[PDB]
């Protein structure tokens, strides 16, 4: 998996 | 324990989503990405109740032993407690896999099971795992399991220095390819376009930037001429016409279209003119009007055959609706427009040309990058496609044309998925293979990529789904029948910084070249045919068996679904004095045997194909 995170 | 199956194509669904208050789609389970969700709906109240499903459309019919659960990072809400797992084949009916209840932690959870088969696999929620309310969510979802093995073999993945977003056989086993002015984008009119060669014996590929044109050859028209040459117009550079010699590798140019065009159709005619319409992806919108290129006289007009009667009504308009005929030499000398628009035509190219209305393709809707294909004399099958060349969804129709005497078309069986962006491929068997595409036509997209081709038999008129390969194959994809027997798929993409460019290929080798255990099958051989010859004469061909049937089929050129050059004429041999010698009396008749490069292929009583000869057909 990835992550892009949170904003 | 199971390894993860590939996710490529896979389309998720659910009984209930958030997007207002978050982005809870359930697509986000199946992008590789912990931070993105699917979310049960809460907003606005009142919130959608226990339970909740999500289920996973995977496009082919996997073995699956086990799923894994991935729970959200940043809090505990919705995480799935009560579980249950259904999987089907069919979609209509459910089989019960495995229920439990997993743990109030952010562990992933993996439930496995012995291998079902399954095209479906559906998770239910019934609790949240804390009862902190109405909830589902989860991060992602993988299946565990393994792909079906067969029908078909494919190659490992062949390395390109660009993306073949247009492709065309040569003799002697190599495949032209070629992009845009970039390995990896378009645009513009710079007068350069990237070209790669592969070897299809040694593996090994020729680089040449192409700039003595002055011709960007995105987005062409492309056909096979006569004497074997490939003629290339419009594109990026609208107004342009390119002809590659493959006996030097080298391209010449060509006189200027009287119109610029781009996203059009070109097809080598009865007389080795080159007929072409439609085509506003440049050169401006719309008069994209009949003209016809000799290697005499140039490109020139035909006043009396105007592009109004092929437009779709795509919502695009212009710019699309005259994209992509689907364009064929008749018996004859003429042209049948099979497509995409609903409405056919006949078409002359003498004089100044005319076109006559064929009436509807039966009830079928607009097709836009759907594929037609000529398996036999006079027939063409037709498949897939969207009525909308962007944001539209695909069919899984399929419709037959039989244009032998008049106009008869029928719909045949439904494909086992929808396709837009596919490219089909003429066998030397009579079989159509299907290849690639999406659910959704949007161009530059891997959403929604159909894995699986499926492969249409005229004796039955049934679809079976042959293995899957391992690269989406959508917008900017190609396919085509090598010498061999075998199917080159390539290209996808196109698009720059995207993230779905495909600078490769993969070779499938269809059913009738193997033997049930995936092993080369032993197969007949061509020891003696002419290099040469000419319609209507017989000719005398020695193969290693006795053969009675053979296939002529005519080698192409593809792009942007588009490939009018491919074409098959079986004939049936009849065996004389020698050694396998046998005569096949070729038709007279050159819109059905359009001059040009063909591959010879005799074919056994099983069915097998022999690697071909090519014979150039004058
Ligand atoms: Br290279
Ligand atoms: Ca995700
Ligand atoms: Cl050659």
């Amino acid at each position: 998996s990835h992550s892009s995170g949170a904003a | 324990a199971s390894g993860p199956l590939p996710r490529d194509g896979w389309l998720a669904s659910a009984s209930d989503q958030e997007t207002a208050n978050e982005n809870g789609r359930a697509a986000n389970v199946l992008d590789g990405d912990a931070a993105t969700l699917w979310h049960s709906r809460y907003s606005p109240a009142p919130a959608a109740p226990l339970p909740h499903t999500l289920t996973i459309d995977m496009g082919v019919v996997n073995q699956v032993a086990g799923l894994r659960y991935l729970p959200r990072f940043d809090n505990m809400n919705g995480r799935v407690g009560g579980y249950s797992i259904h999987a089907s084949s069919n979609g209509t009916s459910w089989n019960l896999l495995a229920r439990g209840t997993w743990a109030d932690n952010a562990d992933e959870k993996t439930v496995t099971f012995a291998a079902a088969s399954a095209r479906y696999i559906r998770l239910t929620a019934s609790t949240e795992a804390g009862n902190r309310g109405p909830w589902s969510s989860a991060a992602e979802i993988n299946l565990l399991g393994t792909p079906p093995k067969g029908p078909g073999t494919w190659s490992p993945t062949v390395n390109f220095p660009l993306v073949p977003a247009a492709a065309a056989l040569l003799p002697g086993n190599r495949l032209l390819t070629w992009s845009a002015y970039s390995p990896i984008t378009f645009g513009g009119e710079t007068g350069i376009t990237q070209s790669a060669i592969l070897d299809l014996n040694t593996g090994a590929v020729s680089q040449a930037e192409v700039a003595n044109t002055g011709h960007d050859m995105f987005c062409p028209g492309t056909s096979l001429l006569p004497d074997g040459r490939i003629l290339v117009s419009g594109g990026s550079n609208s107004e342009k016409t390119s002809l590659f010699s493959p006996a030097t590798n080298t391209w010449a140019p060509g006189p200027d279209m009287n119109v610029g065009r781009g996203y059009q159709s070109n097809v080598t005619t009865s007389t080795g003119e080159v007929f072409t319409l439609g085509g506003s992806w440049s050169g401006g919108l719309g008069s994209k009007h009949g003209e016809i290129w000799s290697s005499t006289g140039g490109w020139r007009p035909l006043p009396d055959v105007p592009v109004d009667s092929i437009l779709t009504d795509d919502p695009g308009g212009e710019f699309r609706s005259d994209n992509h005929a689907w364009l064929f030499s008749a018996a004859g000398g003429r042209v049948f427009h099979a497509g995409p628009s609903r409405e056919m035509n006949w078409i002359s190219t003498a004089g100044t040309g005319s076109v006559t209305s064929a009436g509807t393709r039966a009830d079928s809707a607009d097709a836009m990058n759907g594929n037609a294909v000529m398996y036999d004399v006079g027939k063409i099958l037709t498949m897939g496609g969207a009525p909308g060349y962007d944001n539209s969804d695909a069919t899984a129709r399929a419709y037959t044309i039989d244009i032998n005497n008049g106009v008869d078309v029928a719909r045949t069986s439904d494909m086992a998925v929808s396709r837009s962006f596919a490219n089909g491929v003429a066998l030397p068997d009579g079989q159509v293979l299907v290849v690639g595409g999406q659910a959704h036509a949007v161009p530059f997209t891997d959403t929604g990529a159909r894995m699986a081709p499926e492969l249409w038999n005229p004796a039955t008129e049934e679809w079976t789904a042959m293995a899957p390969m391992a690269v989406p194959r959508t917008y900017h994809s190609v396919a085509l029948l090598l010498a061999d027997g075998r199917v080159f798929v390539g290209g996808g993409g196109l698009c720059g910084t995207c993230t779905t460019n495909h600078l490769d290929g993969e070779i499938f080798t269809p059913p009738y070249l193997l033997n049930a255990d995936g092993s080369a099958r032993t197969r007949p051989t061509i020891v003696d045919a002419p290099a040469t010859a000419t319609a209507g004469s017989k000719i005398s061909v020695t193969t290693g068996s006795k053969i009675s049937k053979f296939s002529l089929m005519r080698m192409s050129s593809v792009t942007h679904t588009v490939n009018t050059d491919q074409r098959r004429i079986p004939l049936t041999a009849t065996g004389t004095y020698g050694n396998n010698t046998a005569t096949l009396t070729l038709p007279a008749d050159r819109g059905v045997l359009v001059p040009g490069a063909y591959m010879l292929f005799a074919m056994d009583g099983n069915g097998v194909p022999s690697v071909a000869t090519t014979i150039q057909i004058s």
